[PDB]
RNA sequence: GGCCUGCU
RNA sequence: AGUAGAAACAAGGCC
């Protein structure tokens, strides 16, 4: 007998065992060096799914462009970037019709949050390409370095501490002759500076990097990362579209998993049961080919300018920036490409840039063709990518598209007998359409496929399928006249988060209760999830029960530990306890449940506020970890912990040290050094980010005057005291007008 | 004194003027933020891969002074290299532990206050009373439920003012807390942190966790309340029921089974009075719950009631996202609609004039112990699909369909003396008088309404006149499933006027509540309602 | 009042008038034109002129219409995995000393000492690409090495190797080529571009079924020992304990557990060396620590590791090692098995025979392999699978609790009247018991992280599509394509020379000719 | 031979 | 050599 578990499916449906088909318990396909090819590759299709369309040179870049809206129509079922214009109003405008007052409220709430926003939630973001630097860093290292560079050129209104005036000094930096960047080198640094031409291809370009950690795929995909000047214009129109997409029962991007169950099951259940017996109804599970290629930033640009009809023109003119960038947007090729001589035994990096000028003897047949396609595209080592979006960026304003072709489909707009509905995320849709035959289906399904084509929306036929209504499949969510768990997609959750002992014990137990809420994990299931994490837990931090003889580096002081404690029942797993966890028990810490069995001495020693390894840096971040979902976006995991002394931050690279940016790690200090004496004098610097327009010092000495004061008058100080402080004050304050 | 000598420092150094400076306060956040560091993409792999290195862990450099270099054996606890970005010194995780056996000792009677929630839920449970396992289909329903169940119903941004007033009084800005309930709090929880040493930044988080709301959808069976959620994943399977009783109740759910009393009770009388809407006020400002007024709950607590609704809207609050009808909470979800403002006979030959509604629209029903989705045209039902608990629920929620679809197959299916005017030629609403008719039993509008044929997909459970389901011919457009959505807690917060007589409308003209909508029950509230104006028994 | 005023002006009102639709020169008149635009019927206009051409027609799906997947033609498929799965043998003391409780190279000085009947070794099976000499002396070292341990008073925790010419090749040492700048090597013959081509074809062999087969198999020992948890204090708590009691019976005697605990220990020890030191060499006995049924804890050594240096910087860098493994398999009746390893024989093995002793050889397979930092993260969590596999069994348990409202958690476990097919013999389809179907999803899910690869993970998906095609023709509900034959060339694509990936690819074709009937 | 780094 | 698969490691820079 060989024995075959795909059998099983003969009598257990498929959507009853899917968890069976999905190989999640081993290592994800990684990327391993450049991805310039993937670059070349993505920029070359999209310009090849553009073809037919109009070439253009662009005055301020130089960069050569081809539109192809408003283009001729395709004439065959390939992937097509030809959207037409008019039909893309028409849909906005049916789309109005059909939810009457959504533009307008949707620009109010968006117009409020412009008039409240603040520069500072731009920190809170993913890597961002810097442009002074050429080189991806975190969000809030970009922004302060764009923002030194701004004030070291001249351009200053930021100090009123608003987003919108910072893309109002952007956008003034655009129109500077010579910007002045610096560069390091080895330890000092250099004074540069950048014509118009040079500042305007830094600020409109994107940096590419290849992506990792992605299941279901056997190549490789390319993603992007933008500068700080675009970050700003996205945002606002992210936040647009996501106050649209609210309030369309239709839409289902700005919610979660369980939200999109809901409105699934709600259409599905409206399409076969509130649809009458004598109409037949068929769901395609469908999908989108190429989908970030085809979408055009000037359909974007069109449908911004149709939302914010009869807005006043200050908010057209910042929802309109980000889709005049997005057109005229440049991709940076990527790390290069590495040479090997077998012959001579030798190893070499070449930068990205160089392309442009490299002989074409070293490539092979397929690079060699990227790199001829791509070379005209290519000014000073960038590639204009304007005929397409490259990732993601304007995902909401896609889900509105989807759902404006999806609510043409309502039976007032077609005429027709047949209809359709349903519900469409980016890149994936369900749709359901209704009609009284076969020949009504195929017309429906011919006309939403005709209708998706005209507004540069191509349907993948290589990932959708027409069957009737009953089973269907969205976004990894198997729907079999009811919906079925999976437990696959969460299982690379059920590990050691690696954030601290605290943290890892509590988000496993989080994890595994809400794993047993939303995906319908049982009660057997759970309590082994509880065990292997446990021993998992263990084995890592290398914290076992004490009563055992595994012998590590940090078996002893677990052993004397051990000895110590009267009451062994009140140690934590992390000091070397007994596990004292359950069902009952999954929704209470660590630290909670051993209270009553702990020593007092034990007690004490963890829970103590002097120890020298805890530290809290924002409320932000005191209790939630970035978590990345497996075929799913990076999320936020919440999780309850209790401040003990395991709750410790991690060690860094320390790799910096051997580079030329080799001098960021003093400023660090010096940054982490200045704010922590800011919170010594206002002690709410923590908690809320301090508001206002006045130098750090200026605010410092005032509190030392006022906290001088008070104590003087009822307090420790004595008059001396007193006024020796007050003579640092004019000290200091001659000292900084000086 | 330290500090000042600090700055001292840093104003004599060059580069620390710099930064001082050019930096401004607004960007202090930002510089707090400037850090080198990358964030983990695979966090699990660099915290695996970094216990196996002689200091992996971090710490102050005070524990250069307060835990020896090496313990007994010999192991070394801390090293003198720094952190990359910091003055922190790279120190074994060794170091904890033996902080945990040989360090110093403190009293942590302070925790207890600190992490209140976290000892409730531990008190909560350790008294619970666990029953039988009950194995039966599990009909679970997606809904928005509270998780916190100790939260004090505070928004963040709401209460994020009171942790202030309580920790750092003197950063509240131009914030006054005018509502009683928030000065109440003030105070008592100034009161238990007097000296508390553990930190102000956890505890102020705490205090947030504390006192902020936070709703999750969540699929849930059996109970709804807070304390009945936080063990959904002990009381509730896809197959098993677990009989639970929680060993302790909640101030948030007094408060608002309370006021819901409180309104509904205010509204049945204002209803009856000749000026409903001034007696409304009146009674509302005579009155509080618990010692506090009931004015500050009503800014202050976000609650889901067709008498709540009206009391809010009354004192010119905000209110849910669309209208009720019949005690059920309906939400359009497609289509347009215009009123027409024309007229009609009954079966008793009664005239009357109504407005009907032009266009086909799709609506979510919803209600207390049912369900319900509704699919109709201008003046035309469509189709009716139920998901509730027992029968009657669902006999309930198809005879509200039917009166809401203005069909004259309704219409047509009056019989007996229904008068549609009051005792002194007052002119009632018709729909409410016809679902009050309809209300004694709709024999006839049962045995009027039509019959059907169905694909019997889905194995969809058949109609009941008088319990009696059909698995393969039914009545026209009603269905029965087994499991339903709920919808409705995603709220578009809508402008509304109000009549004197307590008629709600949007700022088109429709109507969205009424005193009719409101339960005929009589409860007996939780928490002592206080009346105070001139006779304390007329609520 | 003051009035806002956000102006476009300058190089961003350029750039804004190249921007637009090719009919336009400037915003003002794009919003012009739009703020006039009516809806006047202009979608049903152009979609007249679209050709017809442009369609979404609809081909059924039958019975008839599927195909078979096509597999790769080639060489045979050779194995990938770091240890030997069902060709492993082990060595033991009978310690009662639990899965940790030990240092691991004192236990594997017992396991060795315990055998006697060692020869000079010599190969069996050469590399036939390779020098195996340099294999047969790093063998000898080894054993040297062991024997200086035995001498020494003080059993090492962590042992260091001398970095001979033999460990040197066998790990990769100053294999890489040295990093120059491109402005002093230009006119190199040979430089090039990194090769960058499909990889070689390989065609499905008859060795990954019979290691499936052997790996959903029984066995005389207990491999998982769980951690404690707390006291049951609700009767739902002792439901989920029994029906873990009956899964942990079921599954604690399997060899899938087995490769589970051998992956998690070793990738454990690989990773923690390759932290510590880096610059050494590092010898790592393979030990796994069961219980036999009597109750006896046994200690087990499967062979032992040689990690290279260690300078690991990326995720996917390759840290290299050298494993050898005791068997009794012949390298010379599946040779294309094994083209990556060298095999020697090292002794005689005399089991427990009624025909007097047979007195079977005992070789050892040594190789070079390499692994990532990932690749180890995820193999020190294969204890997944056992999640996986249970989550679904129960999953299964609880869809029937719901239809018989009772507990069905006793009648399946014991009375095995229902059987799910798990395995076609020539006959036909045989059916199994629910303890079957667990052990044989726990050995998917062993395989899928010992064989992960995107070659699996592209397959798994392509093929999810055509099994729900195929569950939605079998549950009449007319179901239909748009381009089947291209979906095929997609799940075609991603067979290239993955025996897992190639296996799994047959085990669908099997599906689709037994089902559509 | 001596130090530095292991996602920069 | 080996890992791995559309480009990489098989150590890198500094004295």
């Amino acid at each position: 007998m060989d024995v075959n578990p795909t059998l099983l499916f003969l009598k257990v449906p498929a959507q009853n065992a899917i968890s069976t088909t999905f190989p999640y318990t081993g290592d994800p396909p990684y990327s391993h060096g450049t991805g310039t090819g993937y670059t070349m590759d993505t920029v070359n299709r999209t310009h090849q799914y553009s073809e037919k369309g109009r070439w253009t040179t662009n005055t301020e870049t130089g960069a050569p462009q081809l539109n192809p809206i408003d283009g001729p129509l395709p004439e065959d079922n390939e992937p097509s970037g030809y959207a037409q214009t008019d039909c893309v109003l028409e849909a906005m405008a049916f789309l109005e019709e059909s939810h009457p007052g959504i533009f307008e409220n949707s620009c109010l709430e968006t117009m409020e949050v412009v008039q409240q926003t603040r520069v500072d939630k731009l920190t809170q973001g993913r890597q961002t390409y810097d442009w002074t630097l050429n080189r991806n860093q975190p969000a809030a290292t970009a922004l302060a370095n764009t923002i030194e560079v701004f004030r070291s050129n001249g351009l200053t209104a930021n100090e009123s501490g608003r987003l919108i005036d910072f893309l109002k000094d952007v956008m003034e930096s655009m129109d500077k002759e010579e910007m002045e960047i610096t560069t390091h080198f080895q330890i000092g640094k250099k004074k540069q500076r950048l014509n118009k031409r040079s500042y305007l291809i830094r600020a409109l370009t994107l940096n590419t990097m290849t992506k990792d950690a992605e299941r279901g795929k056997l190549k490789r995909r390319a993603i992007a990362t933008p500068g700080m000047q675009i970050r700003g214009f996205v945002y606002f129109v992210e936040t647009l579209a996501r106050s649209i997409c609210e309030k369309l029962e239709q839409s289902g991007l700005p919610v979660g998993g369980n939200e999109k169950k809901a409105k699934l099951a709600n259409v599905v259940r409206k399409m076969m049961t509130n649809s009458q017996d004598t109409e037949l109804s068929f769901t395609i599970t469908g999908d989108n080919t190429k989908w970030n290629e085809n979408q055009n930033p000037r359909m974007f640009l069109a449908m911004i300018t149709y939302i914010t009809r009869n807005q006043p023109e200050w908010f057209r003119n910042v929802l309109s920036i980000a889709p005049i960038m997005f057109s005229n947007k440049m991709a940076r090729l990527g790390k290069g490409y590495m040479f090997e001589s077998k012959s001579m035994k030798l190893r070499t990096q070449i930068p990205a840039e160089m392309l442009a000028s490299i002989d074409l003897k070293y490539f092979n047949d397929s690079t060699r063709k990227k790199i001829e396609k791509i070379r005209p595209l290519l000014i000073d080592g960038t590639a204009s990518l304007s005929p397409g979006m490259m990732m993601g960026m304007f995902n909401m304003l896609s889900t509105v598209l989807g759902v404006s072709i999806l609510n043409l489909g309502q039976k007032r707009y077609t005429k027709t007998t047949y209809w359709w509905d349903g519900l469409q995320s980016s890149d994936d849709f369900a749709l359901i359409v209704n009609a009284p035959n076969h020949e009504g289906i195929q017309a429906g399904v011919d006309r939403f496929y005709r209708t998706c084509k005209l507004l540069g929306i191509n349907m993948s036929k290589k990932k959708s399928y027409i069957n009737r209504t009953g089973t269907f499949e969205f976004t990894s969510f198997f729907y079999r006249y009811g919906f079925v768990a999976n437990f696959s997609m969460e299982l690379p959750s059920f590990g050691v988060s690696g954030i601290n002992e605290s943290a890892d014990m509590s988000i496993g137990v989080t994890v595994i209760k809400n794993n047993m809420i939303n995906n319908d994990l049982g009660p057997a299931t759970a309590q082994m999830a509880l065990q292997l994490f446990i021993k998992d837990y263990r084995y890592t931090y290398r914290c076992h029960r004490g009563d055992t003889q595994i012998q590590t580096r940090r078996s002893f002081e677990i052993k004397k530990l051990w000895e110590q404690t009267r009451s062994k029942a009140g140690l934590l797993v992390s000091d070397g306890g007994p596990n004292l966890y359950n069902i009952r028990n999954l929704h209470i810490p660590e630290v909670c449940l051993k209270w009553e069995l702990m020593d007092e001495d034990y007690q004490g020693r963890l829970c103590n506020p002097l120890n020298p390894f805890v530290s809290h840096k924002e409320i932000e971040s005191v209790n939630n970890a970035v978590m990345m979902p497996a075929h799913g976006p990076a999320k936020n995991m919440e999780y309850d912990a209790v401040a003990t002394t395991h709750s410790w931050i991690p060690k860094r690279n320390r790799s910096i040290l051997n580079t030329s940016q080799r001098g960021i790690l003093e400023d660090e200090q010096m940054y982490q050094k200045c704010c922590n004496l800011f919170e010594k004098f206002f002690p709410s610097s923590s908690y809320r980010r301090p508001v206002g327009i006045s130098s750090m010092v200026e605010a410092m000495v005032s509190r030392a005057r006022i906290d001088a004061r008070i104590d003087f008058e009822s307090g420790r100080i004595k008059k001396e005291e007193f006024a020796e402080i007050m003579k640092i004050c004019s000290t200091i304050e001659e000292l900084r007008r000086q | 004194m330290e500090r000042i000598k600090e700055l001292r420092d840093l104003m004599s150094q060059s580069r620390t003027r710099e930064i001082l400076t050019k930096t401004t306060v607004d960007h202090m956040a930002i510089i707090k933020k400037y850090t080198s560091g990358r964030q983990e993409k695979n966090p699990a792999l660099r915290m695996k891969w970094m216990m196996a290195m002689k200091y992996p862990i971090t710490a102050d450099k005070r524990i250069m002074e307060m835990i020896p270099e090496r313990n007994e054996q010999g192991q070394t606890l801390w090293s003198k290299t720094n952190d990359a970005g910091s003055d922190r010194v790279m120190v074994s995780p060794l170091a904890v532990t033996w902080w945990n056996r040989n360090g110093p000792t403190t009293s942590a009677v302070h925790y207890p206050k600190i992490y209140k929630t976290y000892f409730e839920k531990v008190e909560r449970l350790k008294h619970g009373t666990f029953g039988p396992v009950h194995f039966r289909n599990q009909v679970k329903i997606r809904r928005r439920v509270d998780i916190n169940p100790g939260h004090a119903d505070l928004s963040a941004k709401e209460a994020q003012d009171v942790i202030m007033e309580v920790v750092f009084p003197n950063e509240v800005g131009a914030r006054i807390l005018t509502s009683e309930s928030q000065l109440t709090i003030t105070k008592e929880k100034k009161e238990e942190l007097q000296d508390c040493k553990i930190s102000p930044l956890m505890v102020a988080y705490m205090l947030e966790r504390e006192l902020v709301r936070k709703t999750r959808f969540l699929p849930v069976a059996g109970g709804t309340s807070s304390v009945y959620i936080e063990v959904l994943h002990l009381t509730q399977g896809t197959c098993w029921e677990q009989m639970y009783t929680p060993g302790g109740e909640v101030r948030n759910d007094d408060v608002d089974q309370s006021l819901i009393i409180a309104a509904r009770n205010i509204v049945r009388r204002a209803t009856v009075s000749a000026d409903p809407l001034a007696s409304l006020l009146e009674m509302c400002h005579s009155t509080q719950i618990g010692g506090i007024r009931m004015v500050d709950i009503l800014r202050q607590n976000p609650t889901e009631e067709q008498a709540v609704d009206i009391c809010k809207a009354a004192m010119g609050l905000r209110i849910s996202s669309s209208f009720s009808f019949g005690g059920f909470t309906f939400k359009r979800t497609s289509g347009s609609s215009v009123k027409r403002e024309e007229e009609v006979l009954t079966g008793n030959l009664q005239t009357l004039k109504i407005r009907v509604h032009e266009g086909y629209e799709e609506f979510t029903m919803v209600g207390r112990r049912a369900t319900a989705i509704l699919r109709k045209a201008t003046r035309r039902l469509i189709q009716l699909i139920v998901s509730g608990r027992d029968e009657q629920s669902i006999a309930e929620a198809i005879i509200v369909a039917m009166v809401f679809s203005q069909e004259d197959c309704m219409i047509k299916a009056v019989r007996g003396d229904l008068n549609f005017v009051n005792r002194a030629n007052q002119r009632l609403n018709p729909m409410h008088q016809l679902l009050r008719h309809f209300q004694k039993d709709a024999k006839v509008l049962f045995q009027n309404w039509g019959i059907e044929p169905i694909d019997n997909v889905m194995g969809m459970i058949g109609i009941l006149p008088d319990m009696t389901p059909s698995t393969e011919m039914s009545m026209r457009g009603v269905r029965v499933s087994k499991m339903g959505v709920d919808e409705y807690s995603s709220t578009e917060r809508v402008v509304v006027s109000i009549d004197r007589f307590l008629r709600v409308r949007d700022q088109r003209g429709n109507v969205l509540l009424s005193p009719e909508e409101v339960s005929e029950t009589q409860g007996t509230e939780k928490l002592t309602i206080t009346y105070s104006s001139s006779m304390m028994w007329e609520v | 009042t003051i009035e806002e005023r956000f102006e476009i002006t300058g190089t961003m009102r350029r750039l804004a008038d190249q921007s637009l639709p090719p009919n336009f020169s400037s915003l003002e008149n794009f919003r012009a034109y739009v703020d006039g635009f009516e809806p006047n019927g202009y979608i049903e206009g152009k979609l007249s002129q679209m050709s017809k051409e442009v369609n979404a027609r609809i081909e059924p799906f039958l019975k008839t219409t599927p195909r078979p997947l096509r597999l790769p033609d080639g060489p045979p498929c050779s194995q990938r995995s770091k240890f030997l799965l069902m060709d492993a043998l082990k060595l033991s003391i009978e310690d009662p000393s639990h899965e940790g409780e030990g240092i691991p190279l004192y236990d594997a000085i017992k396991c060795m000492r315990t055998f006697f009947g060692w020869k000079e070794p010599n190969v069996v099976k050469p590399h036939e690409k390779g020098i195996n000499p340099n294999y047969l002396l790093a063998w000898k070292q080894v054993l040297a090495e062991l024997q200086d341990i035995e001498n020494e008073e003080k059993i090492p925790k962590t042992k260091n190797m001398k970095k001979t010419s033999q460990l040197k090749w066998a790990l990769g040492e100053n294999m890489a080529p040295e990093k120059v700048d491109f402005d002093d090597c230009k006119d190199v013959s040979d430089l090039k571009q990194y090769d960058s081509d499909e990889p070689e074809l390989r065609s499905l062999a008859s060795w990954i079924q019979s290691e499936f087969n052997k790996a959903c198999e029984l066995t005389d020992s207990s491999w998982i020992e769980l951690d404690e948890i707390g006291e049951d204090v609700a009767p739902i708590e002792h439901i989920a304990s029994m029906r873990r009691n009956y899964f942990t019976a079921e599954v604690s005697h399997c060899r899938a557990t087995e490769y589970i605990m051998k992956g998690v220990y070793i990738n454990t020890a690989l990773l923690n060396a390759s932290c510590a030191a880096m610059d050494d060499f590092q010898l790592i006995p393979m030990i796994s620590k069961c219980r036999t049924k009597e109750g006896r804890r046994k200690t087990n050594l499967y062979g032992f590791i040689i990690k290279g240096r260690s300078h690991l910087r990326n995720d996917t860098d390759v840290v290299n090692f050298v494993s050898m493994e005791f068997s009794l398999t012949d390298p010379r009746l599946e040779p294309h098995k094994w083209e990556k390893y060298c095999v020697l024989e090292i002794g005689d093995m005399l089991l427990r025979s009624a025909i007097g002793q047979v007195s079977r050889p005992m070789f050892l397979y040594v190789r070079t392999n390499g692994t990532s930092k990932i690749k180890m993260k995820w193999g020190m969590e294969m204890r997944r699978c056992l999640l996986q596999s249970l989550q679904q069994i129960e999953s299964m348990i609880e869809a029937e609790s719901s239809v018989k409202e009772k507990d069905m958690t006793k009648e399946f476990f014991e009375n095995k009247s229902e059987t799910w097919p798990i395995g076609e013999s020539p006959k036909g389809v045989e059916e199994g018991s629910i303890g079957k179907v667990c052990r044989t999803l726990l050995a998917k899910s062993v395989f899928n992280s010992l064989y992960a690869s995107p070659q699996l993970e592209g397959f798994s998906a392509e093929s999810r599509k055509l099994l729900l095609i195929v569950q939605a023709l079998r549950d009449n509900l007319e179901p239909g394509t748009f381009d089947l034959g291209g979906l095929y060339e997609a799940i075609e694509e991603c067979l290239i020379n993955d025996p897992w990936v190639l296996l799994n690819a047959s085990w669908f074709n099997s599906f689709l000719t037994h089902a559509l009937r």
